[PDB]
């Protein structure tokens, strides 16, 4: 009973947000609190920030 | 009573790091107006990047382009990070055409005097088939912030298919902003100082013209705490 089958790939772009479980390799897993700006983000003395 | 900051030295050590210096200032101002500056430079600062890029012969960035070392969306990514200075037009539309063996870097993109390209030696992509030819159109808009490709639609909602390749925009031309406040031997006061901000950009920006705008960005948004009804 099965004459044609057509299969379709979609491919879609996820990007990281507020949810998204993040963890290093230690099983400090977290959850995404919130975006923070680039700069209300803490900074070294360089202006380098985090 | 207050000694006004002015403009004293912008010194250009490298084409993307600079030094200005701003003396002299009160105590206790050039803490919060280097702070105030910083900010506003971060947030605000608007700049020129790829927006949308219709390379020949390829119908979504998900695919291989034909001998060419790198996948379409590396060829995507590494045209997100091309800094160029557009002068007099926000819509520009640039063509790169290339063919033969060679790194295809950002010397290569047609040539327009509206247009001008900070850093030569950027490689966009590796042509590795002398029969290989490559040929795309990128737009470039003048923009301030960062408009990710998914948020940001067609005007009718309904552009062709087959182009459409959308790169995500980060338009801040400025990546690293430190500012210090340092005694200066003035011969008149001892509790003036200087604030000397160490910006370093991607080169599409000038730090005078930057300083200037977060300048005026701030005293617009003063103006109306000033002017209140």
């Amino acid at each position: 009973g099965v004459l044609k089958i057509v299969k379709v790939y979609l491919a879609v772009k996820r990007r990281i947000q507020p949810g998204d479980k993040m963890a290093g390799r230690h099983g400090n897993k977290g959850v995404i609190s919130k975006i923070n700006p680039i700069e209300d983000m803490p900074y070294d003395e360089n202006g380098t920030p985090v | 009573e207050f000694l006004k900051p002015r403009l004293v030295d912008i010194e250009q050590v490298s084409s993307t790091h600079a030094k200005v210096t701003l003396e002299p200032l009160e105590r206790g101002f050039g803490h919060t107006l280097g702070n105030a500056l910083r900010r506003i430079l971060l947030s605000s600062m608007p700049g020129c990047a790829v927006t949308e890029v219709e390379i020949d012969g390829v119908l979504h960035e998900y695919s291989t382009k034909e001998g060419v070392q790198e996948d379409i969306l590396e060829i995507l990514l590494n045209l997100k990070g091309l800094a160029v200075r557009v002068q007099g037009k926000d819509e520009v539309i640039l063509t790169l055409n290339k063919s033969g063996i060679g790194p295809v870097t950002a010397a290569d993109i047609t040539h327009d005097g509206d247009v001008e390209i900070v850093k030569p030696q950027h490689v966009i992509c590796h042509l590795t088939d002398e029969n290989a030819s490559i040929s795309m159109r990128i737009k470039v808009q003048r923009g301030r912030g960062y408009v990710p490709a998914s948020t940001r639609i067609h005007s009718e909602e309904d552009e062709r298919p087959i182009g459409r390749l959308l790169v995500d925009a980060c338009y801040s031309p400025v990546e690293r902003i430190a500012y210090n406040v340092e005694a200066a031997r003035v011969e008149q006061r001892t509790d003036l100082d200087k604030l000397v901000i160490e910006m370093e950009t991607n080169g599409t920006i000038d730090p005078e013209e930057a300083i200037r705008r977060a300048a005026t960005i701030l005293a617009e948004q003063l103006e109306a705490f000033v002017d209140l009804r």
